[PDB]
């Protein structure tokens, strides 16, 4: 992409993300390269989809599911004191899953048939990439000693 | 609508599968591979074996940790796919519990039916969790047999999804089964309310 | 059998053999394309009826339509990574557009896209018909995907080969035309929707 | 004839049918119609009669006339997979010789 | 059996066999691995049901 | 040999014999680091790896 002619247009931050840990991971990003300038909306270029690319993003009929993962990172010096920083165990490899897509109601209506076992969390002010919601696998936090 | 399994699915990019190692059950024996290696490469617990045997060790973890199968890719991309073309053509529909590792909290420990009331008391709700039958046997199985299929297998040498689904699937679709545990289902409830 | 007694058009099927004379022939590796394209053709049938009655339903719309047998469609689907498959959509889309069936041009695109599933992908209507229905399905007119009218959904990034297919398929479909036979004024005419 | 008689030696010996056109397999088309013992399909000339002796306990084999015409076939099969016998051939055709 | 009719993959044991005779050895041990993953996987029946 | 894939060719034999120690990004998931090397022979295919 040269700069002048692409000096002031948008992106999927889905795009730039899953490029870079696709060139990080070397798992073939080409394919995920022509898709990085977005069209006239954000949301309807990953319905229809360039490439179907699941271990990054599975479309499902008007709701977007990705898996948002690595928050932070642990250094290998990181030895569960209780004087070091805490990590909310978001440095595992799929802490949650985020359900990107237009509105609540057609969320609601595919939670109608999703499951909701473990819970599901929104945030309901200012989302990050539009609205969504936040589902939560079984990884536990161990880094508290009494408590799991 | 929805089924519970054990193991994650991504769905198939292509329908022209080949192989490679992106996934949790590679990364499992790789895992348990690397930790087989610590622990020959340990000096307290065996200097005892010599070079040569301790050197055939290594080779041997190396090739086991290389090892190709389709059979992780299988478990992963496809057999979900079978299980839910499958479960609608049933004449014993599926009955699952939340599957849950790591946890002494959310196991569950039983599962049981109730027939009758236990005393004057009346609401099911209220005479339920004293008074049921429960319900459920253990299977022993073989995990060498386990251990094997999931070590040796291959696909055949072209294959496309699309076409081989399509004749593995269509000849099945010539049954009225279900639309008769349908009826049978209706004669069974009927039977029921008229009992009481 | 009236219309090929009195044409001046005979077909001699060798014209086929002239061109690609098919020099080889027992090897056992694959088949060659123009040795494939022979087989599938058959030039030594000399049976040709077809093409007279397919001619004669244009008189014949209203009461008796003209469709394609199923056995002459790619069976099981068919991928495009198959050449025989290849070759069977090259006849059938030759073959297509002297039938007198209204939803031929639909009948031509989604055989293209049953060849091309997993490769490239089209919009949705909804979660019933997903995109690897059979293109034998698509008779009557409230099947047609809107994808199929509107050349605008098909992204030319994802799905370019079947985005260049449906432009061609709305841009250089024949269209219809007329001429006329006989005189009203001292016979009348039989015609009962087109002018007199 | 002695030459008919020879034509029809290495048509019975070499020239067995199925020359293998390149379909997407299906599992109600197979070469291998019913592995006799698991009953299944396994396309290939070679597989279904490995299978059929892997079933066939290993450490009691015993010269049998299949036994012998699996090697035959095996063998028939590596020569025909070479890459130039496949091409090669002694006529001419009217266009080579021209 | 109605997945073991469906499933397109097939299961040959013999890949262990083909691996596992490129390995290493020295022939003069008392053991070496080879000899024993074979034996104690012994994978010579199919019958994956 | 003439072809003018040669080289590429060269490459993905190589890339196909070692699977699963280092591996490469390339254009698709079609043509995949275990993709085997006979295919490839057009200019199209080759990987910008």
């Amino acid at each position: 992409y040269p700069i002048s002619t692409y000096n002031h247009d948008r992106v999927n931050v889905f795009v730039a993300n899953a490029l870079v840990g696709a060139f990080l991971s070397n798992q073939a990003f080409y394919d995920l390269l022509p898709l990085l300038i977005v069209n006239d909306t954000m949301i309807s270029d990953l319905l229809g989809t360039g490439a179907a690319l699941s271990q990054f993003f599975q479309s499902h009929g008007e709701v977007l599911e990705v898996a948002a993962g690595r928050k932070y990172l642990q250094m290998n010096n990181y030895s569960n004191d209780d004087d070091d920083p805490p990590l909310f165990a978001k440095d595992l490899s799929d802490y949650a899953k985020a359900f990107y897509s237009d509105t609540y109601e057609v969320l609601d209506r595919f939670f109608w048939t999703h499951d909701s076992s473990a819970g599901v969390l929104v945030h309901y002010d200012k989302p990050t990439n539009g609205n969504h919601y936040i589902l939560g696998t079984l990884t536990q936090m161990v880094s508290a000693p009494p408590h799991i | 609508e929805v089924l519970l399994l054990p193991i994650d699915h991504q769905p198939a990019n292509v329908t022209t599968p080949t192989l490679d190692f992106t996934n949790e059950l590679t990364n499992w024996r790789a895992r348990v591979c690397e930790l087989m290696k610590n622990l020959v490469d340990n000096q307290r617990y065996q200097p005892g074996w010599t070079q040569s045997l301790v050197s055939s060790m290594r080779g041997t973890l190396g090739k086991l940790k290389l090892i190709k199968s389709m059979t992780p890719m299988y478990l992963q991309q496809l057999a979900p796919v079978e299980l839910a073309v499958i479960a609608p053509m049933l004449p014993f529909p599926p009955f699952q519990v939340p599957y849950v590792r790591l946890d002494r909290d959310r196991v569950p420990t039983m599962v049981g039916v109730t027939r009758q009331s236990r005393d004057t008391i009346t609401q099911p709700a209220l005479s339920l969790s004293t008074t049921n039958t429960t319900v459920g046997v253990p299977l022993a199985l073989d995990a060498r047999a386990i251990t094997v299929a999931l070590l040796s297998g291959k696909y055949p040498p072209d294959l496309v999804t699309n076409v081989w689904y399509a004749d593995a699937i269509y000849p099945m679709y010539a049954d009225t089964e279900v639309f008769s545990n349908l009826q049978r289902d209706v004669i069974t409830c009927e039977a029921v309310q008229t009992l009481v | 059998v009236l219309l090929q007694r009195i044409s001046p058009l005979q077909i001699d099927p060798t014209i086929i053999s002239n061109t690609m004379s098919t020099v080889s022939e027992s090897t056992t590796q694959t088949l060659s394309p123009a040795s494939s394209i022979l087989g599938k053709l058959r030039p030594s049938n000399s049976d040709f009826s077809s093409f007279r009655v397919a001619l004669a339903g244009w008189l014949y719309n209203g009461v008796v339509t003209t469709v394609i047998d199923d056995s002459s469609y790619p069976k099981d689907g068919g991928s495009v990574t198959s050449l025989e498959n290849l070759w069977d959509f090259f006849i059938l889309a030759l073959a297509l557009p002297l039938t007198t069936d209204p939803c031929a041009p639909v009948k031509a695109f989604m055989t293209l896209a049953n060849m091309m599933v997993g490769f490239e992908t089209i919009p949705m209507d909804n979660q019933i018909y997903t995109q690897s229905r059979r293109a034998s399905a698509f008779s009557t007119p409230h099947t047609w995907p809107r994808c199929f009218m509107n050349i605008q959904l098909i992204s030319p990034i994802d799905a370019p080969i079947l985005r260049q297919w449906a432009e061609i398929i709305h841009r250089y479909w024949p269209n219809p035309s007329q001429i006329r036979y006989g005189t009203p004024n001292v016979f009348g005419s039989a015609n009962l929707f087109t002018p007199p | 004839p002695m030459s008919t008689r020879i034509a029809e030696a290495t048509s019975a010996i070499v020239s067995k049918h199925p020359a293998r056109v390149g379909l997407p397999p299906t599992a109600s088309s197979g070469h291998g119609y019913q592995c006799h013992v698991c009953s299944a399909v396994l396309f290939s000339p070679l597989d279904l009669d490995a299978h059929v002796a892997s079933h066939g306990l290993h450490g009691n084999m015993t010269l049998t006339s299949s036994e012998i015409q699996r090697h035959i076939t095996e063998f028939i099969s590596s020569w025909q997979n070479h890459p130039i016998v496949q091409v090669s051939a002694d006529v001419e055709n009217r266009k080579t010789a021209q």
